[PDB]
Parts: structure tokens; C-alpha cells; sequence
């Protein structure tokens, strides 16, 4: 979390935590509350999202259900859908938080190696995690979109 | 030294391009300001000496720089410490017109620290004279030129500092 | 053994191109041609 | 520009700017205008005023794109037609400026060591911009073609 | 690194003043941008991959000699250094963006680049007319996004620009 | 512009790695001449050259 | 300050900006009319805090203006009262940045060899700043008043 | 680093020879100032802190250097004064037990002059400052001893200037 | 400077005896390759332009140093290169003409480092220019003249690097 | 470091074109000649204590420069010029099986100028010492051979004045 | 000497000498003048030693000027005896210092790296400083011998 | 001890004790008599030195032993004197020992942070360590004060 990186950056600094960095973690106290809406409204309306980005992704990309790809098979497609799952799961999981360090240590330390030894395109995934971005912001309301989009968008950069 | 014009042709020139139309923006805009920075030129240029006055009373005067044992104390001394403020009033003038601090840059912080180092010559005295300059210019000219003067003053001083 | 003269043998003469205008003069060259 | 020579100038003589200097750059910044005027009309006609001028030169100076000659070759008709529109360029800057200063710390020091070292006839530059100056006064009204054409003559003057 | 806010308290501080109204206006004006600086740096956050490949695209077909032999694009071993270059040059004005201030370019890019490219023999032209390019487009994309104040983002390209390029005149 | 110069020194990247290179970079960061090893490496490559 | 800290702690990693820090750094500029409020209520009354936090300190310590304490005569009472000027200053410079780096980098380093080397007794210097809190403290509303004895406090514990 | 003993030891043997006579007398001087030099090495070792606080007070303190916009505005970079002239006063003990300054060219002062023209540091206060550890040192000391240490410390204004 | 006469001379000087078989035999290498030496630096000194104008022509040419950004853009930065490489040209033939590099320590090599770190100039780019020189001269003026003047141009390579 | 394929490789790749008809004849020149550098090489690198036994013997013993007063006096300096020679020879062999200098520009002559006039080390008698252990793996090795090594050798030589 | 060892450790731990140290430095300062009348008595028999020491080591070892030996040949016994005379007034250096150290930097480092460059027999040195040893002692008194002996003997030491 | 640091030094360099070391032993063991007799003495008169320490300390600074000091009641006048005591126990271990090392190893490292956690003014404990200067001077010998006084100005020096 935010208090996390604070208190790491303490102890790293060999000192308490100070003025700024305490009302930091004021703010995200303040913002809990509808951070965590934003975690029970994806987590009840996860489904429409996965479906509607890997409908967008493969009829954007026609080359993994087509021959000269990598997701041929029914196991193939739903570990796909896992690792739809999984990622905006794991979006959920940083909104909580408050920022990026459990998706650093869940599912992006290594990622770019993790999918080159199973063959899976990494320009591919950046695709998929920006239409499931477009799936999720159109689902999610205005100012909540602004909120919940950077998380998405760090996942984009640090896919690529 | 660069004014705003020779920054604008020397970056469309690195580019190896003609002017576009941000080059012109940027023209039209320092052509905007041009009135208001050769009027304030005319009216520092009138009142030369007369801020220096004002600066010198108003900061360094009545001082220890000034008493014996100051290095404003010997005569010589404080002529040159005249000249040197007439210096930054006229290479600020010169900054205020040009529309940049590239004249500062090149003439006036060139070696001025170790060149005052050398001398003797007190690096937070002629700060706070710089200041007093700024104040006097800021008085004798308005809220606006007078802000546009005091950026290349404080440039001046964070130069010296 | 007098086969060893890498260095110390004749040095062989090179065929370097001298350099000629590129694509950053397209504009320039078509306009070359269509001049003539 | 005027104001960097004006400035340079004080600054030799270790004085403030003349009155009459402050009017020259008063007089300068109100008819910015009319020589903004003439920069986009230069670079409106940029590709046509060193076709026609070079068209021009061609039928002056044939022995330019004879055999033997500097220019010979189509790449060498180009290299000269860049100089070419590279000499518009500083006109339209010193145009601009006010001032012959940009054009002549890129374009004219040290230019009769460059074409000696090129091999390149300086006079026969120098006619260049001379038709490049009765094309722009073509394809130009009569006193800002004057204006222009004093810059232009300072290129002939320094140049030949 | 030092923003804006800081680099006012270091000036005033260099005088021994206190902040006066002057002061605190700076500070409302960065204050009221900032909602905007936040907003734009977002934006460069989104599009920062497919700007910088657009760009390397534009540069690269502006000055094809680079990706030609003799130039310093040609193997992809250059060609991803130059957009990693690309890429740190977007990531600073992305952090002086933020910080509305220059001297974070100036202390962790401008003050050995000119050495490394001259080490390397990495061209310093082409190297700033692709920070211009980023430069036109991301103002261009910014324009066209609902950004209110687009007029800050010119500075930090702009400052590159100045502080990488060669006194021509 | 920038107030201070670190000094631009020649810097000498190496493109690409071929064998005599390897071989004699590899013994230099050792410190020592070719021995046996490095004789052989450089003795089948310029057989097979 | 903390856009300071938040770009510092992107570029350590070699990134972009996170959400977290852009909701750090949203969240300081929201605060920043606060800050400036607190900053211009403390400029306003700076020489009413000196002269009541001196006024209280001279009496709860008398020993450091006795003869043989370090601030004895009226040069030194002078020097004493600029001592605590300047920490006003500094105080006011750490709220208009939002953090304790412009506090910590420019009087807050070596200040214990420092006043060491002056024979000037550190807690007593503490006590000069506690007292300069408590009258900050009376000058505004409770908010901003422990928002202000945050920075002091920092100060306290840098000092003692 | 040389001190006297290795100084004359090296001075015989870069011509090659042995000790003679007067080379035996350089010897004889050092052994008649070594317990000089160790009792005004204790006593300076006492009072280390004490000379740099006296030294700064009679020349560095309510100067200009103090005052904002001065070199030493900052506690830091008072800090790093202060450092600094503990580094003077105990490479001048060093240099003064050798008896050679030897360790003052080695360690000191090859090098400090671009050092401090690089910071801005001024070199004309900081020899004052020299000097008045100087004075402060031959009150506390003595007269030969004290001469002993203003000698190795002239030698540090000499290679700062 | 010296050359390879006035090296083995200086040397016999400074060990304080006369010319012994070695410096003879040196001697009778040097005057018998010294007329090779002449007629290359007559055919150099002949064509002296035209090494530089196709070196340039072989390195430099429609490349990023002579596009628009690049450091031999402006007609003066270009005039520039021309004098420096004129410069090398003619100091490496001196340098062959007395079969000693030590002519490019002293008037070369002494502070063209700094020189070209202060003045922006690509070191790996003169590199090249001088390399392409070395071909040229090579090409030109025959097998081992060519040999010695490349040594000479990589000893200038090297002092740049 | 860069060798001859690597200098021939990089020259094609800058050109643009194949290895149409000169790379490909410096190209079997090196494949040719590379077993016998190599057998030169091995015993240069079984021999390598003995040369510059004797190539110490020949040229720096008995003279001023090992008798007191001079660079080679002491152990420690002995045994630095001892090996800074194995060091030469080294790379001399470097040089030879690279059939290229870079390794001497790049790891020798980037800083041995630097280090020789800081310390003080006589150029005239290096350069000597070199050339003695040119004749000696001349003899040692064979006439072309040693010619090999001796281009290199006097290319360090070259670098050296 | 000890003075510069002390003085060198304490510039490596950045303080001052302790008086640990200050009263080992007078004592050596009061205890010179046996060591002055060491090396006094040393250069004034200088040649002696030489003489006595050459002479007993070639009849010990004939093999060092045997054919086929190292030192086979008149100017390689002259120099033979010139490294003997050196070793000599590196012993009487190290009695002037009172310390070892002289002799370390100038005649112990690089000893063995440079007698294989000579191939001169370090033992066979360590015995003509064997010899040189007893020849001191049986010309100097007992107490003495010891003193100047210790030196000798770590010579030999640090050869074998 | 000297000795045992000789020792130090001789390991840290792998190597015998040198000659010049050897002596320093020599003398060490020669002045142990008088170092012994010394320590003998003033610990034979242990308890009116501290007295009079207590009492020189109370009449040179009194605000000590004023309401608003440290040491306000007997029992913390009588633990003052006990640190007064210890501290020259901590001298006889040292002039016993040869060095500073057991004034260092035992009460001397961290003292700063000792007498800061207990408020004590360090200041004053060096004003009574320089009163225990006096009366040791004044009922010591010139030269056994003298070797004493080192190790007390060391006290000063590391402590003040
Ligand atoms: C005989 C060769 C001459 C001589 C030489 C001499 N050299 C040194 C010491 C050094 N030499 C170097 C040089 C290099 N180190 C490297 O790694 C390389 C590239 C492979 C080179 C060229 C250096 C760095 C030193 C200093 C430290 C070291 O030993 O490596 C000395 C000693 C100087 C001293 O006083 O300590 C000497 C004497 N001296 C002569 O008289 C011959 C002409
Ligand atoms: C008296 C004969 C006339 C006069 C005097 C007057 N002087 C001043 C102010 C200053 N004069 C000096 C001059 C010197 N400083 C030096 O060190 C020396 C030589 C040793 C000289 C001559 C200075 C420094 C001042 C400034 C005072 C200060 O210390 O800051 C004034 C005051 C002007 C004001 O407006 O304050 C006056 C009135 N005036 C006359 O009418 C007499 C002719
Ligand atoms: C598709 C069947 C073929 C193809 C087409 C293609 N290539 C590019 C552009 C680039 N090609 C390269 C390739 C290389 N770099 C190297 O060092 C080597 C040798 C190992 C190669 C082959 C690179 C770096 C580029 C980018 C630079 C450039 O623009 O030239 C394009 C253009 C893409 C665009 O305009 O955005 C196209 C269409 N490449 C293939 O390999 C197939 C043969
Ligand atoms: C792309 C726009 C241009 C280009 C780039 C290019 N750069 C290099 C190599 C380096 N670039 C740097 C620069 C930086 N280091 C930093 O830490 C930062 C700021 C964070 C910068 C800007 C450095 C140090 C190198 C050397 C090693 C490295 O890559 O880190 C190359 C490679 C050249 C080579 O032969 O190795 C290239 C190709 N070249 C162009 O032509 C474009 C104009
Ligand atoms: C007052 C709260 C206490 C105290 C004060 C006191 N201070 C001094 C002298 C100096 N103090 C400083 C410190 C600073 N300079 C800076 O620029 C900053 C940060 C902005 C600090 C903290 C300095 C430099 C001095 C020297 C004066 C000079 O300008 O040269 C004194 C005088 C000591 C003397 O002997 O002269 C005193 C008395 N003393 C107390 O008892 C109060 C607790
Ligand atoms: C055309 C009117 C005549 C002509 C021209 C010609 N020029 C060249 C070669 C070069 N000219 C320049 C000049 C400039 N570069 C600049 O940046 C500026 C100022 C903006 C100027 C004036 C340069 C640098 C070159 C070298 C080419 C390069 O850029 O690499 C040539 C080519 C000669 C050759 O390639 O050897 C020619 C033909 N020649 C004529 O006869 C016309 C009279
Ligand atoms: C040409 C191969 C490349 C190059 C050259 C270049 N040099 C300069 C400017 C200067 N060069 C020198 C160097 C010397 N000083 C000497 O004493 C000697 C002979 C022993 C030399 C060679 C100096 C002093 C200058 C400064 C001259 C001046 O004040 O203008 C420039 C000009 C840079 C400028 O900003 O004007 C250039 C372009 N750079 C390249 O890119 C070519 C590859
Ligand atoms: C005699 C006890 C043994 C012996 C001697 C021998 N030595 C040499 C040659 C040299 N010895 C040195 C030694 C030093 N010079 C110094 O300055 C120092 C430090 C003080 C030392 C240790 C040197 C430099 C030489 C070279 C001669 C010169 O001065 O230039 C030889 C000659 C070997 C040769 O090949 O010429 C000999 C024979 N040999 C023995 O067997 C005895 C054990």
C-alpha cells in the first residue's frame, strides 16, 4: 500500500514518517471508502467485462483462433479468460491498496520473460489489457473511470 | 547572446526546418511585449543613476561594508562597487529587452563568482544590493516591468549564489 | 615462413564509395529530374 | 536580431540603448506584422522560387551542369538546389530577425573557405541568389520585395 | 531535482526573505495548474508507446539516412537504444511536467548528453528533432483531447530542445 | 546551456563478438598471455578461416 | 517537497508517475490553498511570533540570558531573536512546500556541531521553537494549527 | 608521507651515499624538538575544538559569509566549514610532528584549490581563517611551538593561494 | 620537438657521452630512410588539399555531423573542420618528415582534448575524419609512406581519444 | 577491443555493400598468416621472462637510470618496469594475433602518456627498452615474425614519444 | 619511521594521536642517540663489512662465482659487492629510522620478482646478509650487535 | 594496552614486531615501575581528589545543584560523585595500562548519547575533570602529573 511505501521509505531513511507523507496516508484513509465501491462493483461485474474484451481482442487480432497461433484449444481460451481474470482481479487488488506494489509482486515482476517462454505476444496482451481498459471504463461511471484508469494505464506501460 | 527572435531561428535552424506556425506564435507574442520592455528601457536608461542612489542608500549605506574594515569602505572601493551595480542595471535592462537571460549568462555570471572570491568582495552585500535594485526598479517602473526586470535580477543573484 | 607478413607486409589499397546525397534530398533529386 | 545588435552595439560602447535605437525596435515589433507577412509568404513559395531561379541559373552558367563541372550529375543538381533552398531559409530568418546576423553566422563565415574547399564557383552562388531575388520580386509586391531584397543584397555582397 | 515550489524557496531563501504576495501568487498559479499538469502527465502516461513508436516513425522518415547504413539507427541494437533514448526523453518531460520545472532536465539529462554523443558518435540533431516531433504530436493529441491549459507543455520539450542544441546563431 | 563539461573521452563499444576477439579479450581481463586454450581457439578458427 | 519525493521515488524505479504518488501529488495541490493560508497567516504575524515565543522562553530559561549563559546581553538577545526569525522563516518555507525538506536541507543539517560549536544549548533552541509553536498555535484555527505544529515538530525532534 | 627522519634518509639516497655529519645534525635538531613537538601536539589534541570555535568567532562570525546569500548561510555548509578547519588543524599537528610538509602537499592540498573554485568557496576568508587559527593556536601554545604550526599553516595558505 | 636525429643526440646528451655503435647504426637507419620521407611529403605537400576535400568526401559527407543540427553544419563550423584537418595533415607531415611524433605532443596533442571537450566537437567523428584521411594518404602517396603517415594520424587518433 | 575481421567487417557493414574484392584479400592474408602468428605467439608466451631478461640486460642496465638518482632505482620500481615490459610484450601479441591496435589504443595508449609524465618514467629509455625487445624477439622468433611483433612494437614506441 | 606509521594511522581512523601514541613518540625521540652512534659506527667501518662479507661468502659458497654461476665474471662480482654495499646502507637507514620501514620501500619490495629478472640466488643474498651480520656483530659490542642485528636479520627474513 | 595494539598492528600488517616495536616494549616495561607508583599514589588518595572535585565543581558552576539542575537532592549529588569516581577509576585504568584504550573501551564511546539520554551537562562533567586536573596537580609530582594529565586531556578532548 501507500502506507507501505511510506513506511518503507522511513525505515529506509532511518526516521519516522513525516508531515507530507502522514497526510498521505490521511488521503488514502479519506478515499477508502469508495475505493473500496470500486472493488465491489468490478468484483459483481467482472463477467460482462471479460466477455465483451475477449470478444474485442479476438475479432481484433484474427490469428490466435486462426492457424500460426497459440490459443487454439477450449483449455487454451479459458486460460485466457484466467489471465483476463486474474489481471483485473489483480487491478481490483492495487485499487484497494492504493497503489501499484501488490500488482509488482503479483503479476508484473518478470511478466514480459513469463509470456515469452509460453508464446504469448506481449503486444497481444497490451492490446487486450487496453480493450479490457475500454471495457471497463465504459461500465464504470465518469469520475470513478478517472480514478480506477491509471491503474489500468500502469498496466499498459509496464506491459510496454 | 540569444533574444527571443535568435531562440526561436536557432531551434527552427537545429531543426533544419522553416518557421511553422509556433515560431510565429512565439514571435507575435515577444512582439506584444516589445512595447512594454522599450518602454521600461527608456525609463530605466532615463533614471540610470538615480536607482543606484536609491539601492546603495537604502541597503549599503550606514553599514559596516561601508565603515572601516568594509570592503565598500575605501573610495575606490565604493566606485567600483557603483560600477558594478550600474553593471547589473544595465545587463538587466539588457536581459529585460532581449526577453532572456542568455546576456547574463555569457558576460555577467562568466567567473563572477571566483572573480568576487579573488577580490574579497562580499557575496551577500551585493545580493542584498541586487534586491535593493530590484525594490527601487519595481517602485520606478510598475508591478509588471518591474516584475519582468526582477526575473533577470534574481537571475543575477542565484547566479552569485 | 615468409608467409607471416600480415602488418608487416604491402598493405592492400581499399575501395571505399565517396559518400553521395541520400533520401533526405528525394524532394531535391525529383526536382532534379523533372528540371532535367 | 535588431534588438541582439542594438544591444551588442551599447554593450561595446558601455551604455544604455539610444532613443533612436528604442524607436527602430518599436518600429520593428508594430511592422512584425508585415515581415511575418513575408516569412509565410516564403514559405508558401519555398519550392518555387529555387525552381525558377535555378532554372534560371541553368541557362546562364551551363558549364555548371556540364561534364567537369561542380554541379554535374543529378545528386549534385540536388546538393546545389538544397544550398539553394538552405540560403531561402536564412533569408526568410534574417527577414524575420531584423538583422543580417542570423544569416551570416550560418551562412556566410567562412563560406569562401567551404566552396574552395568544394571546389564550388562562389560567383556562380552568388547569381543564384541573385535570380532567387528576381523571382521573390515576381512573385512579390513592389516595397516588401525591397525589403527582402535589401537582405538578399546583403547575401550577394557578402557572398560574391 | 527541483520543482517549482522549491526552486521559489531557494530563491527567496538566497535573499533571506519571507514569502511575500508575489510569492504566494506563483504558488496560486502553479496551484491552479496543477490540476492540469496531473491530467496532462496522464496523458503521456496513456499514449507513451504508441507515441514514442509514431515518433521514432516520423523521425525516421523525416531523416531516413538513420536507419540506412553509416547512420545511427541501423542495426536494431541502435534502433532500440535510440527508443529507449526516445522513451527517457518522454518519461523526463513527463517528470518536469509534474514538477513544472526544468531543472530536473537539466540535472539527470542535459548535463552529460552532449558528452555522450559525442563518446558515441550518436547524431545531436536528429536527436532533437525527434523531441520536437514528440513535442507537436503530444500537443497535438492534447489539443484534441479536453485538456484546458495545453500552453506548459511546449516548456520542457522546448527546454531540451534549447539546452541539447548547438548555438547556430 | 549546460556549465560544466565531464569530458567526452572516446567511447569504443564492441558491436559484435567474434572468436579472436573472444579469445583475446578473454585472456586480457585475466591478465596473462594466450595460453594453451586460447592457442587452440585461435588455431581451428584460422584453419577453418 | 512532495512532488520532489514523487518523482524522485518514479525515477528510482525507472518509471512513470503511479496512480498512488499522482493521487499524493492531486491531493497536495488540493491542499496547496490551505498551505498557503497557514504560510500567510505565519508571514503576517512573524514578528509577534518571535517576540512572544522569545518573551516565553526568556522566562521559562532565564540561565541562557544570565551573565554567563550563551544569549546574555543584547547583542546577543538580538542574535537569539534572528536564531528564531529564521526558524519562523524556515517553518514557513516547509508549509508552503508541504514536507520538512526545505527545513531539513537548509537549516536542519549540522546543527547540532553547529550550535556545539557556538556554546548555545540545543534543547534550549527547542524550547525557543516549541515556544514559537505554541504562539503559531494560538494565531489560527486548529487545523491549520496542527497542520503548522507538524513542521514544528519536525523541527523538535531535529533539534532534540 | 616523509617526516624528517624519512626525508634526510631519502635526500642521502637518492645521491647514493650514507649518512654523513650533517646529515647526522638534521637528526640531532629532530630529537631536540620531538618532545616540543609531542607536548604542543597534546596540548593542541586537547583543545582541538576549542582553536577552530576561537578562530571562527574572531574572524568568520557577523562577517558577511554568515548572512544569507554568503557561503556560510546554511548550518550544512557552516558544518562543512568547521569540518574543514578541523581537517587544517590536524593535518597542521601531522605536518608539525613529521616535521616535514610532506603530508600537507600529499593529502591537503593537491587538489583543493580547483576543489574549492568549484564550490565557490572563498579562499582569501578561508586563509583569514587559517590565520586566526594561527594566532588562537600560538596564544594557546607557546612561541616555537606556536611558529611550528604557523609554519605548516602558511604552508596550507600557500598552496590554497 | 625533436626529431630522431636530435632524440638520439639528446639522449646521448643527457647520459653525458659520446655517440656509441648504437646511435650510429640508428643514425644509419634514419638517413637511409630519410629521402622515402622526403618525396612523401613532397607529394603530400603537392596534394595537400586534396587528401582533406576527399576525406571529407570518404567520412563526413551528407552525414548527421553535416545535417542541420550536426556540428559541421554552419558554413563557419565547416570552415572550422577544414582548419583543424589542414592542421593535422600538415603537423603529421611534419611528424613523418622527422620520424618522430613528438611535434604532436607539443604543439598538437597538448590541449586539443580539452579544447575539443570544451568546444562540443564530436572526438569520435574527427576520428573518422582523420582515419578517412589516413586512407587517402595511404592510397596516395605509396606502401610504407603510407604506413608511417597512418601511424602518425593514429598517434593524432590516439592523443584525441 | 576490435581485430582485423572485426575493422573489415565494420568497414563493409559502414559502406553498405558485400566483400566484393579487397576485404576478401585481407581477409585470406589474415586466415594465412594466422597459424604462424600463432606459433609465434606461443613462443613468445613460453619465452616471456627470457626476453625481457635480456632485453633489461641490453638496453636499461648499468646506466644512470638504474644507478641512484634514477626512475628504475629501487625493488619496487625494478619490478614495475619489469612489469610494465610484460606488459608490452603482452599486447604487443594481442596486437600481432588481432592484426589490429585497437587493443593498444584501447587498453595501452588510452592513459600510458598520462601515467609515464606523472610519475616521472624516463620516455627515451622505455622507448629503448621496447626497441630491445623488438631485436630480441626478432632474433628469438625468426626475422618475419619478429617483424610482426615489431610493427606493433614500434607502434607502441610511436605512442610512447 | 614510527612517526610517520602512528601519524598514518590516525589520518586513517581521522583523529588526533592519543597519548598512547605521543609517549612512544617521545621516547623514541629521547632514545636516538644509541641509534645515531649504530649508524655512525656502521659508515665509518662501512667498507669493512663489505670486504669481511664477500670474502667469507665466496669461500661458503663457491658456486656463485664458479662457471656457469651467476656471478661469473669481474664486473658481475663488482656489482655482486655494489648490491652488498646497498643491502649495507639500507641496514644503517633502518638504524637511523628505528624502523623497518626504509628498508621495506626501498630494498624489500619486488625483491623476489626482481632477483628472478637478474637470476641472482635470493638465498645466497640472505646468506651475504647472513655475513654481513656476523662480521657486524664480531665488530661491534654485544648489545649493540643485537640492536643492529634485529634489522639484519629481518632483512635476511624477508629475503628467506 | 600498547602491547596488545602493537600486536594489532603487527597482524594487520602479517608480520614479527619490528625492531623499533621491540623497543617500545623495552620501554614500556621500564616506565611500568613509575606508571605503577603513579597510579598507586593517586589512588592511595582516590577520595579527597573526588571531594575536592565535587566541591570546586559546586563553586564553579552552582546551577547544578539549584532547583532546575541535574543533580538537585543528595542522593543524585551522591550518584554525581559516583560518576566522578568512576571516572577516575577509568584514569588509573589508563595510566595503569599505558593507553586510552580502557578509557575508550569502557567510558568514553558513547558518552555523547549517555549524558544526553540523562540530560547531564556535558560541559560541566569536563569542568569537573578539569577541576580532578588541578587538585591532581597540585598534590601530584611535575613530571607524574605531567604523564597523568595526558590521558586526562585525552578525557577532555573525546568527552567535552
Ligand atoms: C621500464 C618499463 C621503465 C620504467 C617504468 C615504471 N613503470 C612504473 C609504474 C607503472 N606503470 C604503469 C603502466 C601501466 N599499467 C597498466 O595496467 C598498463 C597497460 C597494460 C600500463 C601501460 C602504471 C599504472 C604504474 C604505476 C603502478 C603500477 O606499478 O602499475 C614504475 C614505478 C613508478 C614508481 O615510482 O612507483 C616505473 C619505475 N622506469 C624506467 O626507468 C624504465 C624507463
Ligand atoms: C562634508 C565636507 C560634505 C558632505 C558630506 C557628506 N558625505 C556623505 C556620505 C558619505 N561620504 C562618504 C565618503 C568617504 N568614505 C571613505 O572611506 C572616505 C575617505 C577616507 C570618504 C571621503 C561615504 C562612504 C558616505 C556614506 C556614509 C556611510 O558611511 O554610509 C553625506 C551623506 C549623504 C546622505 O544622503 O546620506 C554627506 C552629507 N556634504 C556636504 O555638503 C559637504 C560638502
Ligand atoms: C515483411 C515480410 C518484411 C519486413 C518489412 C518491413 N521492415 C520494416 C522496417 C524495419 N526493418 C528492420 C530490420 C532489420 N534491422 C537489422 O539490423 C536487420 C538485419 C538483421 C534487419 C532485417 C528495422 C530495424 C526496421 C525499422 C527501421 C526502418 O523503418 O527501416 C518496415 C517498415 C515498418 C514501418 O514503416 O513502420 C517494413 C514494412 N521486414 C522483414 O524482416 C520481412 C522481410
Ligand atoms: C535516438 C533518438 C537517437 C540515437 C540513440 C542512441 N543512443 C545510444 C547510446 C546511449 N545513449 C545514452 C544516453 C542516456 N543515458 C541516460 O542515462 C540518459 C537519460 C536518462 C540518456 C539520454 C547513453 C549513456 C548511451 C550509451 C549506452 C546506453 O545505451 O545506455 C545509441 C547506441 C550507440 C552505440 O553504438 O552503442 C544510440 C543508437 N541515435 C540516433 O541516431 C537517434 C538520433
Ligand atoms: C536563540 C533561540 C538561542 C541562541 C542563539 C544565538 N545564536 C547565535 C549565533 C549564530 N547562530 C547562527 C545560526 C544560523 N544561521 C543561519 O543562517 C541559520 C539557519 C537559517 C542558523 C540556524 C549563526 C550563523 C550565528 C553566528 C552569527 C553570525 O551571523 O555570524 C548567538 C551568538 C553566539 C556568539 O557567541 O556570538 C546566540 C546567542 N542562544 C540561546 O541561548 C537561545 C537558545
Ligand atoms: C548551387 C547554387 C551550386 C553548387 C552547390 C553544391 N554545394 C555542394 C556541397 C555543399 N554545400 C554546403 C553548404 C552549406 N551547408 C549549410 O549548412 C549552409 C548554410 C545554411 C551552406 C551554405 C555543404 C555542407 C556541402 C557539402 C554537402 C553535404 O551537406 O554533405 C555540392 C556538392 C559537391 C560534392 O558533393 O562534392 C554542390 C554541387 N555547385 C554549383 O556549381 C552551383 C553553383
Ligand atoms: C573537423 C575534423 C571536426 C570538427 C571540428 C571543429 N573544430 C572547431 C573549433 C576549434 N577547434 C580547435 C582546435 C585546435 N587548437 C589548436 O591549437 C589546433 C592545432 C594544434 C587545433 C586543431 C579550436 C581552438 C577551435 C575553436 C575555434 C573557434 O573559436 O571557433 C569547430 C567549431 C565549433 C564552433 O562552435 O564554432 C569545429 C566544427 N567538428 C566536427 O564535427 C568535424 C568532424
Ligand atoms: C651478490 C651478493 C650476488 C649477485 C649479484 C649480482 N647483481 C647483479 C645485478 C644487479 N643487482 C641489482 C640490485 C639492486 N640495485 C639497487 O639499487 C637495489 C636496491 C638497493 C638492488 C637490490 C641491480 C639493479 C642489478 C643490475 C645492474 C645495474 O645496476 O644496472 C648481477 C649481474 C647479473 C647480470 O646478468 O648482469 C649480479 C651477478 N650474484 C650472486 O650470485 C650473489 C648472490
Amino acid at each position: 500500500s501507500v502506507v507501505s511505501q511510506v513506511i518503507l521509505q522511513a525505515d529506509d531513511q532511518l526516521r519516522y514518517p513525516t508531515s507530507g507523507e502522514l497526510k498521505g496516508i490521511q488521503a488514502f484513509l479519506t478515499t477508502g471508502a469508495q475505493r473500496i465501491r470500486i472493488a465491489e462493483t468490478l468484483a459483481e461485474n467482472e463477467k460482462k467485462i471479460v466477455d465483451q474484451a475477449q470478444k474485442q481482442l479476438f475479432k481484433k487480432h484474427p490469428e490466435y483462433r486462426a492457424p500460426g497461433g497459440n490459443a487454439y484449444g477450449q483449455r487454451q481460451y479459458n486460460q485466457c479468460l484466467r489471465d483476463y481474470g486474474w489481471y483485473l482481479r489483480l487491478v481490483t487488488y492495487g485499487v484497494l491498496a492504493g497503489n501499484k506494489e501488490p500488482i509488482e509482486t503479483t503479476g508484473l515482476i518478470g511478466v514480459k520473460e513469463m509470456y515469452n517462454s509460453l508464446n504469448v505476444p506481449v503486444p497481444g496482451m497490451v492490446d487486450a489489457v487496453t480493450v479490457l481498459k475500454d471495457a471497463a471504463l465504459g461500465l464504470l461511471s465518469a469520475e470513478d473511470a478517472n480514478e480506477t484508469a491509471p491503474y489500468f494505464d500502469y498496466i499498459i506501460q509496464f506491459m510496454s | 547572446m540569444q533574444d527571443a527572435i535568435t531562440a526561436v531561428i536557432n531551434s527552427a535552424d537545429v531543426q533544419g526546418k522553416y518557421l511553422d506556425g509556433a515560431a510565429m506564435d512565439k514571435l507575435k507574442s515577444y512582439f506584444a511585449s516589445g512595447e512594454l520592455r522599450v518602454r521600461a528601457a527608456s525609463v530605466i536608461s532615463a533614471n540610470a543613476a538615480t536607482i543606484v542612489k536609491e539601492a546603495v542608500a537604502k541597503s549599503l549605506l550606514y553599514s559596516d561594508v561601508t565603515r572601516p574594515g568594509g570592503n565598500m569602505y575605501t573610495t575606490r572601493r565604493y566606485a567600483a562597487c557603483i560600477r558594478d551595480l550600474d553593471y547589473y542595471l544595465r545587463y538587466a535592462t539588457y536581459a529585460m529587452l532581449a526577453g532572456d537571460a542568455s546576456i547574463l549568462d555569457e558576460r555577467v555570471l562568466n567567473g563572477l563568482k571566483e572573480t568576487y572570491n579573488s577580490l574579497g568582495v562580499p557575496i551577500s552585500s551585493t545580493v542584498q544590493a541586487i534586491q535593493a535594485i530590484k525594490e527601487v526598479t519595481a517602485s520606478l517602473v510598475g508591478a509588471d516591468a518591474g516584475k519582468e526586470m526582477g526575473v533577470y535580477l534574481d537571475y543575477i543573484c542565484s547566479g552569485l549564489s | 615462413p615468409s608467409q607471416v607478413a600480415f602488418a608487416s607486409g604491402d598493405p592492400i589499397p581499399q575501395n571505399v564509395a565517396r559518400r553521395t546525397p541520400g533520401p533526405s534530398l528525394n524532394r531535391f533529386k525529383e526536382m532534379a529530374r523533372q528540371v532535367k | 536580431s535588431i534588438v541582439t545588435k542594438s544591444i551588442v552595439n551599447a554593450d561595446a560602447e558601455a551604455r544604455y540603448l539610444s532613443p533612436g535605437e528604442l524607436d527602430r525596435i518599436k518600429a520593428f515589433v508594430t511592422g512584425g506584422a508585415a515581415r511575418l507577412r513575408i516569412a509565410e509568404t516564403l514559405t508558401g513559395s519555398r519550392e518555387t522560387i529555387v525552381k525558377q531561379a535555378g532554372d534560371r541559373l541553368f541557362q546562364k552558367r551551363p558549364d555548371i551542369v556540364s561534364p567537369g563541372g561542380n554541379a554535374y550529375g543529378e545528386e549534385m543538381t540536388a546538393t546545389c538546389l538544397r544550398d539553394m533552398d538552405y540560403y531561402l531559409r536564412l533569408v526568410t530568418y534574417g527577414v524575420v530577425s531584423g538583422d543580417v546576423t542570423p544569416i551570416e553566422e550560418i551562412g556566410l563565415v567562412g563560406v569562401r573557405e567551404m566552396y574552395r574547399s568544394l571546389g564550388t564557383p562562389i560567383e556562380a552562388v552568388a547569381q543564384s541568389v541573385r535570380e532567387m531575388k528576381e523571382v521573390a520580386s515576381g512573385l512579390m509586391s513592389s516595397d516588401d520585395a525591397a525589403e527582402a531584397s535589401a537582405y538578399f543584397d546583403f547575401v550577394i555582397g557578402k557572398m560574391s | 531535482m527541483r520543482d517549482a515550489v522549491t526552486t521559489l524557496i531557494k530563491n527567496y531563501d538566497l535573499t533571506g526573505r519571507y514569502l511575500d504576495r508575489n510569492a504566494m501568487d506563483e504558488l496560486k498559479a502553479y496551484f491552479e495548474s496543477g490540476s492540469a499538469r496531473i491530467a496532462a502527465a496522464a496523458m503521456i502516461n496513456a499514449n507513451s508507446a504508441t507515441i514514442v513508436k509514431r515518433a521514432a516513425a516520423q523521425l525516421f522518415e523525416e531523416i531516413p539516412e538513420l536507419i540506412r547504413p553509416s547512420g545511427n539507427a541501423y542495426t536494431t541494437r541502435r534502433f532500440s537504444a535510440c527508443l529507449r533514448d526516445m522513451d527517457y526523453y518522454l518519461r523526463y518531460a513527463s517528470y518536469a511536467l509534474i514538477a513544472a520545472d526544468n531543472n530536473v532536465l537539466d540535472e539527470r539529462v542535459l548535463q552529460g548528453l552532449r558528452e555522450t554523443y559525442n563518446s558515441l558518435g550518436v547524431p545531436i540533431g536528429p536527436t532533437v528533432r525527434g523531441i520536437q516531433i514528440m513535442k507537436e504530436m503530444i500537443e497535438a493529441m492534447a489539443e484534441d483531447s479536453s485538456l484546458n491549459s495545453t500552453d506548459f507543455i511546449a516548456s520542457p520539450f522546448d527546454h531540451m530542445t534549447r539546452e541539447l542544441s548547438e548555438l547556430s546563431v | 546551456s549546460v556549465k560544466a563539461s565531464g569530458g567526452s573521452s572516446l567511447a569504443r563499444p564492441q558491436l559484435y563478438q567474434t572468436v579472436p576477439v573472444s579469445a583475446i579479450s578473454q585472456a586480457e581481463q585475466q591478465d596473462r598471455f594466450l595460453e594453451g586454450s586460447e592457442l587452440n581457439e585461435l588455431t581451428a578458427y584460422f584453419q577453418s578461416g
